[PDB]
């Protein structure tokens, strides 16, 4: 798992059990000096042999030798607003607002494509109380409004 | 879908009158009566009472570019019924029964008959008040100059 440890290495030489000359030793296992390409991995757990596949989140990885190559699958993304005023962006980014006025929350940058609008305004007393209020759709060449 | 009892249904679901959207639009001004109205040049109105009919008005834009049991509107009467392949028909019913919208429909013939001979007691009823037309004390006798 920690390759290339000899090249950081600020210590002198005694005696001990070592390994030969390659095979390097198995430390997720619990073998010994192994050769490279036999170094099962490993996810939160489970010991995958050096050839099982996975499907985790976004991507799908193979057990390499002790690495692992992973390759991008499809997946959306999600703006949220939550609360009165609690945006989170499509790339994470969660931040608070508190607006009086009709915001641009999603639009298409060619000509037409689509505007998502949405009222934030004073729901209570102060303005710091704010909420939704009325969402917006400027869908079909922007000449439909929902 | 307008059906013959009101019920104007877009999509197997049923709409609320008016409905107004970008490329056309159905109106209801009288209960009996449906107007709609397309971007196209197509209009349509749906007579609900006493028995339904359904008058259609073009542009003269489209003038020789429609097909159907409506002609193909091109100042002459005599290909009217032209058929989509090719020749001339000589009866109403020859020429209409190549209009099907189903397959699995039977041909219709003509019918050289008058209803008014086979039915005496709807002779003297249908002569008594379709004359209303015709004579002048009337106030239909206003339209008989054109
Ligand atoms: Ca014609």
């Amino acid at each position: 798992s920690h390759l290339e440890v000899s090249s950081l290495c600020e210590e002198h030489r005694m005696d001990g059990c070592f390994c030969p000359e390659g095979t390097v030793y198995d430390d997720i296992g619990d073998s010994g000096c192994v050769p490279v390409s036999q170094c099962h991995c490993r996810l939160h757990g489970h010991l995958y042999t050096p050839g099982q596949e996975i499907t985790n989140d976004c991507e799908q990885c193979v057990c390499n030798a002790g690495r692992w190559v992973c390759k991008d699958l499809p997946c959306p993304g999600t703006c949220a607003l939550e609360g009165g005023s609690h945006i989170t962006t499509f790339d994470g980014k969660t931040y608070t607002f508190h607006g009086d006025c009709y915001y641009v929350l999603a639009k298409g940058d060619h000509n037409d494509s689509y505007a998502l609008l949405g009222e934030l305004a004073p729901c209570g007393s102060t303005d710091k109380q704010t909420c939704l209020k009325t969402v917006v759709l400027l869908a079909d060449k922007k000449k439909n409004a929902v | 879908v307008f059906k013959s009892d009101g019920s104007v249904l877009l999509n197997q679901l049923q709409v609320n009158l008016p409905h107004v959207t970008a490329s056309f639009s159905v109106f209801r001004p009288s209960s009996y009566h449906i107007m709609v109205s397309m971007a196209i040049g197509v209009r349509l109105q749906v007579q609900l009472a006493p028995v339904m009919q359904l008058f259609v008005t073009l542009d003269q834009a489209s003038q020789g570019q429609v097909q159907g049991l409506c002609g193909n509107f091109n100042g002459l009467e005599g290909d009217d019924f032209k058929t989509a392949s090719g020749l001339v028909e000589a009866t109403g019913a020859g020429f209409a029964n190549t209009w099907k919208a189903q397959s699995t429909c039977h041909d219709k013939l003509d019918w050289l008959d008058d209803p008014c001979s086979l039915n005496i007691e709807s002779a003297n009823y249908a002569e008594h008040w379709c004359s209303l037309l015709k004579k002048t004390e009337t106030p239909f006798g206003r339209c008989h100059s054109a």
